[PDB]
């Protein structure tokens, strides 16, 4: 579970 | 990779384009500032940059070639080198005062409201005043903000070095427009790759000293900057 | 003088100002500890500092400099230089750290002082890109010197930046003569600087290993050292 | 400082 995770694919 | 095959002017023309917007502190009251007080500025002002950083890294040739877990490696490695090269190039036209936010222009004095703040402010006034007697230019600057994307943490990788190189013409490309005589081009690559070697640094300087209010819980920090700080283990 | 050197004279005069290679205690009959191990890296580092001194002064453009500028840099440059050396020693031996020519640690061994693989790590991966570069002699000695001359610049300065450029003109003239195209010149000359980068991350982290080090009280630290390591004041 | 002296030496 990584917040960087969601930011980089969801733009 | 699409990356490879962009000549010079594209490399330079999507760089541009890429750039992150100027945000603005959460401060407009005027009110003396506390220790808790700057930094709470400056951390939620950077909660707010990191979220621009990732669209700016997804535009960036090449970033977008890369797997998740290394686009994620990167941005935890260099996060905070990008930021201050961001704040050390606002502050360019400013000698002697930090542009965190058009409407949070620091100088050396303010920065002895946080303790072991003084420092970082010293390193960072210093690399603006070196930008500002090189005269950086805006092309040359968001190639230098994408090296450091690319290259601070790729030693921890052959596509990664491609966009590097081509980079690295594209500087060559910038400085040869620009009517440096060969010699004046590797001299001033040489100068401004060094200046890398500092604004990391400044960022691991930065780090012990982000880490160092956390532990003393001076201001609360955001979950992605509290995941972005663990990425260094201090 | 340093203004006036031509490229050859200046890889000569690095080349025949390279200190000599240190040998560790290290009595392999002796079984590790975490104070045996930190205490063969000290020692060694102590006993280089020495021949480091007097390396720099014979770096062109370095004797030109104030005393006091000439302990600033190489308070701030220290490690750096250490790491580079210890890097450019252990190029040809993949996996491997080589600290001294009987002093010869890998991976695991790292282990046994804590915190230290993520070092040996970021140290052995630096060794596989000089090895995957191929650096050749000529362009390690410019680096370390560049290290000494740029890392506490920024922390007179017109003359440093002079030696600088010079040092960068005798990078191209080596890349020319190794028959590299113009392109590929600058290119080389960009991986290598970007390198002094990591060298610098890797510095820091041992810096504040070093201090971990010190108030855990594990290794007796000589005075030397211990002034090398107050030039940057930690925690 | 040992630095000191060593650079002066
Ligand atoms: O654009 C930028 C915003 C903030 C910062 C920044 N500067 C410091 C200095 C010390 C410290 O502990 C943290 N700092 C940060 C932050 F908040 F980003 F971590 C730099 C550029
Ligand atoms: O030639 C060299 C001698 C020592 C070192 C070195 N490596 C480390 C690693 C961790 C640490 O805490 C200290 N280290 C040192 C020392 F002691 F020199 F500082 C590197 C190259």
């Amino acid at each position: 579970h990584k917040i960087l995770h969601r930011l980089l694919q969801d733009s | 990779s699409l990356a490879l095959s962009l000549t010079a002017d594209q490399m330079v023309s999507a760089l541009l384009d890429a750039e992150p917007p100027i945000l603005y502190s959460e401060y407009d009251p005027t009110r003396p500032f506390s220790e808790a007080s700057m930094m709470g500025l400056l951390t939620n002002l950077a909660d707010r940059e990191l979220v621009h950083m990732i669209n700016w890294a997804k535009r960036v040739p090449g970033f977008v070639d890369l797997t998740l877990h290394d686009q994620v490696h990167l941005l935890e490695c260099a996060w905070l080198e990008i930021l201050m090269i961001g704040l050390v190039w606002r502050s360019m036209e400013h000698p002697g005062k930090l542009l965190f936010a058009p409407n949070l222009l620091l100088d050396r004095n303010q920065g002895k409201c946080v303790e072991g703040m003084v420092e970082i402010f010293d390193m960072l006034l210093a690399t603006s005043s070196r930008f500002r007697m090189m005269n950086l230019q805006g092309e040359e600057f968001v190639c230098l903000k994408s090296i450091i994307l690319l290259n601070s943490g790729v030693y921890t990788k052959d596509h990664i070095h491609r966009v590097l190189d081509k980079i690295t013409d594209t500087l060559i490309h910038l400085m040869a427009k620009a009517g440096l005589t060969l010699q004046q081009q590797h001299q001033r690559l040489a100068q401004l790759l060094l200046i890398l070697s500092h604004i990391r640094h400044m960022s691991n300087k930065g780090m012990e000293h982000l880490y160092s209010m956390k532990c003393k819980n001076v201001v609360p920090l955001s979950d992605l900057l509290l995941e972005m700080l663990d990425a260094h283990r201090l």
